[PDB]
RNA sequence: GGACUCAGUAAUAUGCUUUGGAAACGAAGCUUACAAAAUGGAGUCC
């Protein structure tokens, strides 16, 4: 079966659904307190199926989400795993394009972990977590992060 | 699709024998290994860290070497996102872009 | 908004190919990053 953090999980590498739905739920908070601070996060978990087009759209809609009146700043959280952050990146790296064009600024934080899947095997399923906003400083705590 | 060119590479001296580029075709012990003699060799070279560059195809597999550095060998690593303008000819020469990623390991 | 199909060379997770030796044990190599899935991939079901 699928392990995490050492320790053995209920997950089927194969399900999207099921796997997407850990990160989110156990592997995201783990890493990030919206709690404490005065942080917006919108979610969006991707898959190698996922397409470009509607996928970037969301994007705009998610980061201008919150309420302006209330000052809270505007994070979402793009993760994915194995064979899907391949697709990840693109719809990632195209949203930005499509950003910064209108002279506007993008900060990003990125963070690398892991499934491992099992002489004894032991291969390592990688979990990309990145961070966007249009705030330079978020309040949430990723110092294990990687800013971009 | 006649033939497809591969990526500019705006590289120094001194980057060239610190960077490393993960094909798709790479076995992953072959990767291994050389990761492990450029650690050794970039205190020679004078860098904190060893940038391993993948894209497209190659993405998963360079991610889950940087998985096994930063957790089966305790190292600190950076990860950056990136996208690399490729020439392709299919007569005239066109700009595509793929998406790839920037592994930095620190020694 | 949910659930999916589509790329057959990481064909080989300290391995693998070629190579030397009876064997012990050696040798060489497996980086100059992509999969028409980035003109914001192509389709299906609810
Ligand atoms: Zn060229
Ligand atoms: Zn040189
Ligand atoms: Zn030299």
């Amino acid at each position: 079966g699928v392990y995490y953090n050492e320790i053995s999980r209920d997950l089927d590498i194969s399900s999207s659904t099921q796997c997407l739905r850990f990160l989110k739920e156990t592997v995201i908070p783990s890493l990030a307190n919206n709690g404490n601070n005065s942080t917006s996060i919108q979610y969006h978990g991707i898959s190698k199926n996922d397409n470009i087009k509607k996928s970037v759209n969301k994007l705009d809609k998610q980061i201008n989400m919150a309420d302006r009146s209330l000052g809270l700043q505007q994070v979402v959280c793009i993760f994915s795993y194995g064979p899907h952050i391949q697709k990840m990146l693109s719809i990632l790296e195209i949203f930005k394009k499509g950003y910064i064009k209108n002279n506007k600024k993008i900060y990003q934080w990125n963070k690398l972990t892991s499934f491992d899947i099992k002489q004894e095997e032991r291969l390592k399923v990688p979990i990309l977590v990145t961070m966007v906003s249009d705030s330079e400083i978020i309040d949430l705590n990723l110092h294990s992060f990687t800013k971009q | 699709r006649v033939t497809k060119h591969p990526s500019l590479k705006t590289l120094t001296h001194k980057q060239i024998h610190t960077t490393i580029f993960v094909k798709s075709t790479t076995p992953y012990v072959s990767a291994l290994k050389r990761i492990n003699k450029f650690l050794d060799s970039v205190h020679k070279q004078g860098s904190s860290y060893v940038a391993v560059l993948g894209m497209g195809k190659a993405v998963e597999k360079t991610l889950a070497l940087g998985c096994h550095f930063q957790d089966q060998k305790n190292k600190k690593i950076e990860v950056y996102t990136k996208t690399i303008e490729v020439l392709d000819e299919v007569i005239q020469l066109k700009k595509r872009a793929v998406s790839g990623v920037e592994l930095r390991i620190y020694v």
